[PDB]
């Protein structure tokens, strides 16, 4: 699970 | 109202001391808060330098206190662009002594570099909706306007 922001 | 006057106690026993995002790369603190963003019923504001838009990975930190126990105190964030959901994270900090002060931080990782949104169309845009839990119990749900600048 990464942000995109 | 058993639950609610309980929920009522945690919330007016509850602070954010203070709140930084850090790079992780280079350990730059790139924005921080002394202001209390778990208050709801007002839209926060909070503005945050673009270069964030190009951290690997950003180092985050609340110190926050409470009076009453909590046993298992979390979060669960919402990011809402012109009011539509584009992620959801849930943070977990566990057991709350009563009248602790405690620090919690959480690497958040940055999604690879082509999918990362451009400044110019999230600036203004963008809703971070927090709900603080202890287990079950919605404690407080706040909201804070993210300008990148
Ligand atoms: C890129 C932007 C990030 C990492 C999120 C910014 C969030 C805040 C500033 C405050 C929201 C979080 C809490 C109220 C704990």
């Amino acid at each position: 699970s990464k942000t995109k922001c | 109202s058993a639950k609610d006057e309980r929920a009522r106690e945690i919330l007016r026993g509850f602070k954010l001391n203070w709140m930084n995002l850090r790079d992780a790369e280079t350990g730059k603190i790139l924005w921080q808060g002394t202001e209390d963003l778990s208050v709801p019923g007002v839209e926060h504001e909070a503005r945050v330098p673009k270069k964030i838009l190009k951290c690997k990975a950003v180092s985050r930190e609340l110190n926050f206190s409470s009076t009453e126990q909590m046993e298992k105190f979390r979060l669960e964030q919402k990011v809402y662009f012109k009011g539509q959901c584009l992620e959801e994270w849930f943070f977990e900090f566990g057991f709350v002594i009563p009248n602790s002060t405690n620090t919690w931080q959480s690497l958040i990782e940055a999604a690879p570099e082509s999918q990362m949104m451009p400044a110019s169309v999230l600036t203004g845009n963008v809703i971070i909706e927090t709900k603080f839990f202890d287990d079950d119990l919605l404690v407080s749900t706040s909201r804070v306007r993210l300008f990148y600048v």
